[PDB]
RNA sequence: GUUUGACCUCAAAUCAGGUAGGAGUACCCGCUGAAAAGCGGAGGAAAAGAAACCAACCGGGAUUGCCUUAGUAACGGCGAGUGAAGCGGCAAAAGCUCAAAUUUGAAAUCUGGUACCUUCGGUGCCCGAGUUGUAAUUUGGAGAGGGCAACUUUGGGGCCGUUCCUUGUCUAUGUUCCUUGGAACAGGACGUCAUAGAGGGUGAGAAUCCCGUGUGGCGAGGAGUGCGGUUCUUUGUAAAGUGCCUUCGAAGAGUCGAGUUGUUUUGCAGCUCUAAGUGGGUGGUAAAUUCCAUCUAAAGCUAAAUAUUGGCGAGAGACCGAUAGCGAACAAGUACAGUGAUGGAAAGAUGAAAAGAACUUUGAAAAGAGAGUGAAAAAGUACGUGAAAUUGUUGAAAGGGAAGGGCAUUUGAUCAGACAUGGUGUUUUGUGCCCUCUGCUCCUUGUGGGUAGGGGAAUCUCGCA
RNA sequence: GGACCAAGGAGUCUAACGUCUAUGCGAGUGUUUGGGUGUAAAACCCAUACGCGUAGGUUGGGGCCUCGCAAGAGGUGCACAAUCGACCGAUCCUGAUGUCUUCGGAUGGAUUUGAGUAAGAGCAUAGCUGUUGGGACCCUGGUUCCUGCCGAA
RNA sequence: CGUGGAGGUCAGUGACGAAGCCUAGACCGUAAGGUCGGGUCGAACGGCCUCUAGUGCAGAUCUUGGUGGUAGUAGCAAAUUGAUAGAAUAAUCUAGCGAAACCA
RNA sequence: AAACUUUCAACAACGGAUCUCUUGGUUCUCGCAUCGAUGAAGAACGCAGCGAAAUGCGAUACGUAAUGUGAAUUGCAGAAUUCCGUGAAUCAUCGAAUCUUUGAACGCACAUUGCGCCCCUUGGUAUUCCAGGGGGCAUGCCUGUUUGAGCGUCAUUU
C-alpha cells in the first residue's frame, strides 16, 4: 500500500474493483452427472463423500492414514498367558441401453445393389467381374456384405 | 533464503485442487490407473513401487488397445519393457480387476 | 523494512537488529511427548479439586466427570442446549464467562483482541448431530470430537483440570481413543503410560503401618533450646 | 460470529468502511426503529428515515421531545429535526444534530417507493 | 514478327486489410559484465518437457518442484574451502505434430473481394495463392496397400435447465424499571433471541438501538459447452476401429565428428577440416580377432504440480503506536535545495454538539476587560493530557565577591495523630428459630437440612433486646 | 568528555559442530516433505521411505546378609580401578602338510597395539552455555536494574 | 526489581474517575523498587502462574527536539515606489532591531 | 535599610515529554491476470455560483447520456418533487459519447505558434476568387488489388 499506484487508486474518486471470493472457492458444484450431484453432500469431503458413495476415489496407496473412525472395538492379545445405492443405480444407467438407430443405406448405392441384384442375381463371382455397375470395383464379399444388409432392409 | 510460511496453506490450496478438478471429474478417480512396478537399484531391488504406464503388449494381453484404454483412465508407457514374468501377471491380474470394478457410460 | 542518519542511536536511522521473518516461529515437538502431555489432562480433568483449583464455578453439577447421554449431541438449537445445561447445573460457570467479559489491557485492543474473558465448560462428543451449532453461540463453551482433544482447549494456559462435559457415547469412545490394557490403542504404537510410583499419597506410605514399626522415635518437631 | 471468509472483522477496515462511506449507503445507515404502534401496523421494525416523516427522541438530553424532521445531514450521520434547537445568545437558532439510531419513528411519510419497501421487507401495509 | 504475348524480376501507389514500437518490469528467458549495473524479450506464469535418458539392477521410464541422497562423490597453492548426481518417498501427471516413397481416375487446399444469411462465422460467385506442393493418410509404439472374417461406431445444430461470473433484494431478540452521569452504551433488578455473543456506529464497556453477523430464500444481467433433458435434422457406396492372411515397408549434413582458440568447469562460441547407413549415439563387460545393454541426435507444440518485494483484489498479525511504523497517519516525493542528474523535510488529538464566545467597553491595530456558551475554557480554532531544562511575580530565608553534600540536633513554619468508646459477672422486663403440642418438605438417609400453625415464659432454660 | 533538559540510543538473529541439564521412548528413536482430517496458517490421525544409533581370575569396593550388646568378624559384592589372563586385528621371525618353481601358511614365538571381544545406549525436543561464520555489541571512544556468594593473575 | 506484548485466572479495578502528571504527604522494602493519601486529569488499567522480547542509559565532541548564559552584547543588508530612524548643518547620543564563537 | 545575588514554596510563563487513541505503516497468507498507434504511461493548459492544495473532468470540461435506488446537497448562495413520481443526489452502477496541447507521437518542418497537400460540406455576386466548418496525409513489415519498368528469359510463317 505505498505503491504509488496503490496510494493513488486509494485517493481516487473511483473505488476499488472489490470482488470476494475467498468463500465460494471452498464450496464446489460437481456439475457433471445430476446423480451425484443428488448424492453430493458439500460437508463430508471428496474423500468421505465417494467413500460413502462407494466409488473408489484415489485409484493406489494413499500416503499418509485414513479414518479407521473406530468401528470396532479391539481387544488386546492375550499372547498365552499361564493358567451401494447409487452405484446401483448408475450401474443401471450405464447397464441401460440408449435409444440406437441402425445404420442404413444410402438409395442410390442400395439402388446399384438392385440393379446388381437383378442383373446377375444372386451369385458374386459374375457380378464381381462385371464391369457395368461394379466400376468400383468392389470387394468380394463387400458385394456380400452390402446385399445381405439390403436384403435384410428390403427383399428378404 | 525462503521460509515455507505458506506450508500450511498451500496444501489447503492443494485440497481445493483436489476438490475442484475432482468436481469436474466427478465419478472417476482422480489418478489413472498405473502398474505396479519392480525397482531397479539392488539397494532397492526388493521393493516394489508405482510404475508410470503399462505397456502395448500387456493392454494387449489384457484384451483391449492403449488408444481405448487412455479413456478408460489406464496410464499407458510405450517406452517401458516388461521382462519379468510375475511383474507381468500381476498387472494383467491388476488390469482384470480394474475391468471388472468399472462401469462404463455410452 | 529490509533498508528502510544510518545509526541504532539516531532519530529515522536503521535499527540495531532489524526484525527478521526467518527467527523460528514454530517449535518442533516429540509425538509421544505431545501424548502425554493431553493424557495427563485428560486424566486431570477427572479430579475436579483441579477444576476448582483452576476456577471454575462446578460446585453444583450432578458428579465428576460429568456424563451426560448422547441425546445431547442431537440437540439442534441453541436456547434448548442452554437449558439443558441449565439442568445439569454448570449454569453458575456460564454466568462467570459472560460476566467475565472485559476490554483488552493492552495495545492489542486495536490489534483485533479487544476483548478477553474466561473460559468455561468443554463439551465432548462423539459425533455431531448439530450439537456444535447449538453451542457455538453461547461464550465461553468450546466442544470437541474425542478424535482431537485438543491440548489448548484442554489445559488453556498450561493450567491442568478445565471443566469438561462428556456425552455418553464419547465416554465410552475414549476407550477406543487412548486403549486400555483390555482396549488396544487405536493409535499406532500407543501406549497409555506408566506411573513410577503406584501410591498417589506418599503420607498414607509414611503412615501406613509397616514404615510406623521399622521407624526409630521422632523428636519434639521444634528444638528445645538448650543454652 | 463471523463464518463467511469474505466477511472480515478488522476494527481499522471497518472504520474505513464507516467514514468514508456514499451517501447511498449512508441512508441505509442512518436507520430508525419504528414505535411499537408501527411495529403492529406494519410488522416491521427499522428502517430508513428520511425527512418527511415524524419521530419522537427516546435518548439524550431532549429526550421526551418529539417532531418532524427538517432534513436529514447525511455528510454527518446525522439529522436535524424541526424545533429540537439550542438557541444561542443572539437569538438565533441551530437544530441539534440528532442520530437516528436515538430516534423512534412516530408517523411514516408513506410513498410508492416507501409501500414497495415495505410489500418486499414482509410488511402488513393497509 | 521491327509485331504480339507468356513469364520472371524490380519498382510505384493518400489502394485495401492488418501489424511493430512506448510504459511497467516482483517472478521468468537470453546477451554483456565489473568492483551488481546494463541490454533485449515475454507471460500469468515463463522456462523446460515426451529420451541419440538413467542404469547395470528381479531394471527404470516426458518435464517440473519438495524431502532425502549430502555437505557425500568430485574439485581445490587437495589451502581458503568449493560443491553435484543416480536411486527412493511425495506433489503433479498427458501426450502429441511435421519432414521420407503419387490423389494422379482428375489441388481434392487456402487468403481476399462481392451477394446474401442464423455473423468470433456460414453459403454462393469471382479473382487470386499454389504442383519449385496446398489438402487427406502415415511419425517406429511403426505404418501403408489389398484380401478375408466379422463385429463395432457415427455427425451437426437449436432451445430450456444446470455450471461459472457480475450483481439486486429479503430473512432474529429490551431501547423494560432504579441509581449515577451533560450524555447510559455504566451499575443493579427483571427479561427475550441465538445456525446470529464477529465487527463497527450511535454524546462513556450496546447480543438484544442501528448497520450488520448467522441461517436460508427470491431475483437480474451476462459467460459457456462442462453435462442434463427436450426439439430439429443429419447417408454418402461416408468415416473409423479390432483379429487373420498376402505384398511392401522411405526419414532431420556445414550437421555428427576432428583440431585449435576464447570462455566456462564439461559444455558453449569462433576459425579450419569435415562423415556413415544391418547406420549412428552412449555405457558397462571380458575366460578376450569380446559379447551384451540402451536410445535414435542434428524439426515442432504441450496443461498441471513451480517462482512471484509488480498489477488487481481480498483476509490476517504474541508487529510499530506519531523521534516508532513507509521518506510521507497531515494538500509527501510535498514544501524546499540543486543548472541538472538528484537530494528531500517538518507537520496527528477543541468539544458530545461549534453550542467557536450575542451584547457593552478600552483599544490605530494587535490585544483586552465586563458578559455568556459549554459537564469542563483547570477544553477559546495558540486549543486532549500538559513533565523537565529555563523565565516572571509574590512570600520566606540567606548572602555580601557567598560553591555543593553527609551526620546529628535545635529553632521557625507545618503535617499526621480514634468516626475508639468496650469486655466480665449479676439483676429487671419483653421478645424469638426459647418451651410445649400439631405439621409440611429436601436428600448426602445421619451425630442431617429447610419450613408452617396455634399455645406458653404462670415455672424453668437458651439467644436476643 | 562534558551549557542544561526531554525522548531515542549500543551482545540481536541465524547456521554448523560441543559440553551440561531437563523431558519422552529405548536398542531403538525421530508425526508435521507429504497425505487424511478440521470448529481451519491451530489441533487431531498417519502409508511408504529416509536420518542417526544398535547388531576368565585376584585385589579391592557402594552396600546387603549373617553372627556379634556393641566394638568388630565372616560371606556375597554395584560402579570403577590395578594386576594376571585369554582371544581377535596388526607387528616381526618359525615356513610344516602340501607344493605347477614359485605358490602356500601349518605350528610355535615376540612386543606393544585397540574409546577391540569377553552381554549395548542411543535418538528426538527444549533450556543454558563453548568455538566458528554470516554486518555479528554500537560508532579509538562508548556499551543501559539491584542484591548475595565465589573471586585471581 | 522494572518495561512492551501473549495464554490462563482474580465472575480483579474503573465516569461516584482508569492511565498519566505533580506531591517541602504518609508507609514498606538493604536495594532495584513497591503501596497509599492529596491535587490535576479524563477512558481505560492492574495483581498472580506462565510465555515472549526492538526489555532497563549520564556520558558514545551519539541522534532529534526544547531552553539557557554569552547579551540587550557584538553589531545595524550578519535574515527581514524604496529604504534602521531621530538629533548632532546634509561631518557623537538616543531610540528601534538584534547575533554568533564558546560554555566538568 | 533598600537594590542585587542564591535557595525554597505559591501562582503565572515556556516547552512539548508522558498517558490514551489511530481512515497509517509493517509483515504473512490466499485468489486473479488486466496497459499501447481504436493512441499507453507521463507532462502542460483549463473546467466549480463563490476553490488554494487533494480528487474528478476536457470547451458536452468537479461533468453528458444509460441503469439502479428513491429525496436530497450542505460553508454560504440557489434550485426544487407537481410527491406517489420517467425523479433531487458532490448517490451508486456504468456497457453510449465528448476528450484541449503534447507525449511510442505520426503531413513536412520547428529557436517559426513556419510551410503545407488531398477529400467532404456551406456561404460570400460565384464558372474562376475568397471565407467558414469537418476529415485524413509518419516509418518498417506482411498479404492481396492496381499501375508500370527491365538489353532477365522464352515464344512468334496454321
Amino acid at each position: 500500500m505505498t505503491s504509488v499506484r496503490k496510494r493513488k487508486m486509494n485517493r481516487s474518486s473511483v473505488g476499488k474493483a472489490t470482488r470476494r471470493n475467498k468463500d465460494k472457492q471452498r464450496k464446489i458444484n460437481i456439475q457433471s452427472n445430476p446423480i451425484i450431484a443428488a448424492n453430493w453432500d458439500y460437508s463430508l469431503t471428496m474423500a468421505q463423500n465417494y467413500k460413502k458413495l462407494g466409488l473408489r476415489a484415489k485409484l493406489q496407496t494413499p500416503a499418509g492414514g485414513k479414518e479407521a473412525d473406530l468401528s470396532k472395538v479391539v481387544k488386546r492379545i492375550p499372547l498365552t498367558k499361564p493358567v451401494t445405492e447409487v452405484v446401483k443405480k448408475l450401474e443401471e444407467l450405464a447397464s441401460r441401453p440408449v435409444i440406437r438407430k441402425e445404420r442404413s443405406q444410402s438409395e442410390r448405392e442400395e439402388e446399384w445393389l438392385e440393379k446388381l441384384y437383378k442383373k446377375h442375381g444372386d451369385d458374386y463371382k459374375k457380378m464381381f467381374f462385371d464391369k457395368k455397375l461394379n466400376i468400383y470395383q468392389q470387394s468380394e464379399g463387400d458385394l456380400k456384405r452390402r446385399l445381405l444388409r439390403w436384403k435384410k432392409r428390403n427383399g428378404i | 533464503v525462503k521460509v515455507h510460511f505458506d506450508q500450511a496453506g498451500k496444501k489447503v490450496s492443494r485440497r481445493n485442487a483436489r476438490a475442484t478438478r475432482a468436481a469436474k471429474i466427478a465419478p472417476r478417480p482422480l489418478d489413472l490407473l498405473r502398474p505396479v512396478v519392480r525397482a531397479p537399484t539392488v539397494k532397492y531391488n526388493r521393493k516394489v513401487r508405482a510404475g508410470r504406464g503399462f505397456t502395448l503388449a500387456e493392454v494387449k494381453a489384457a484384451g483391449l488397445t492403449a488408444a481405448y484404454a487412455r479413456t478408460i483412465g489406464i496410464a499407458v508407457d510405450h517406452r517401458r519393457q516388461n521382462r519379468n514374468q510375475e511383474i507381468f501377471d500381476a498387472n494383467v491380474q491388476r488390469l482384470k480387476e480394474y475391468q471388472s470394478k468399472i462401469i462404463v457410460f455410452p | 523494512s529490509e533498508k528502510a542518519a544510518f545509526g541504532n542511536m539516531c532519530r529515522g536511522g536503521r535499527m540495531f537488529a532489524p526484525t527478521k521473518t526467518w527467527r523460528k516461529w514454530n517449535v518442533k515437538v516429540n509425538h509421544n511427548e505431545k501424548r502425554y502431555a493431553t493424557a495427563s489432562a485428560i486424566a486431570a480433568t477427572a479430579v475436579a479439586s483441579l477444576v476448582l483449583a483452576r476456577g471454575h464455578r462446578v460446585e453444583k453439577i450432578p458428579e465428576i466427570p460429568l456424563v451426560v447421554s448422547t441425546d445431547l449431541e442431537s440437540i439442534q438449537k441453541t436456547k434448548e442446549a442452554v437449558a439443558a445445561l441449565k439442568a445439569v447445573g454448570a449454569h453458575s460457570d456460564l454466568l462467570k464467562v459472560l460476566k467475565s467479559k472485559k476490554l483488552r489491557a493492552g495495545k492489542g485492543k486495536y490489534r483485533n483482541r479487544r476483548w478477553t474473558q474466561r473460559r468455561g465448560p468443554l463439551v465432548v462428543y462423539a459425533e455431531d448431530n448439530g450439537i456444535v451449532k447449538a453451542l457455538r453461540n453461547v461464550p465461553g463453551v468450546e466442544t470437541a470430537n474425542v478424535a482431537s482433544l485438543n491440548l489448548l482447549q484442554l489445559a488453556p494456559g498450561a493450567h491442568l483440570g478445565r471443566f469438561v462435559i462428556w456425552t455418553e457415547a464419547a465416554f465410552t469412545k475414549l476407550d477406543q481413543v487412548w486403549g486400555s490394557e483390555t482396549v488396544a490403542s487405536s493409535k499406532v504404537g500407543y501406549t497409555l503410560p506408566s506411573h513410577i510410583i503406584s501410591t498417589s499419597d506418599v503420607t498414607r506410605i509414611i503412615n501406613s503401618s509397616e514404615i510406623q514399626s521399622a521407624i526409630r522415635p521422632a523428636g519434639q518437631a521444634t528444638q528445645k533450646r538448650t543454652h | 460470529a463471523k463464518q463467511s471468509l469474505d466477511v472480515s472483522s478488522d476494527r481499522r477496515k471497518a472504520r474505513k468502511a464507516y467514514f468514508t462511506a456514499p451517501s447511498s449507503q449512508r441512508r441505509v445507515l442512518l436507520s430508525a426503529p419504528l414505535s411499537k404502534e408501527l411495529r403492529a401496523q406494519y410488522g416491521i421494525k427499522a428502517l430508513p428515515i428520511r425527512r418527511d416523516d415524524e419521530v419522537l427522541v427516546v435518548r439524550g438530553s431532549k429526550k421526551g421531545q418529539e417532531g418532524k424532521i427538517s432534513s436529514v445531514y447525511r455528510l454527518k450521520f446525522a439529522v436535524q429535526v424541526d424545533k429540537v434547537t439550542k438557541e444561542k445568545v443572539n437569538g438565533a437558532s441551530v437544530p441539534i444534530n440528532l442520530h437516528p439510531s436515538k430516534l423512534v419513528i412516530t408517523k411514516l411519510h408513506l410513498d410508492k417507493d416507501r409501500k414497495a419497501l415495505i410489500q418486499r421487507k414482509g410488511g402488513k401495509l393497509e
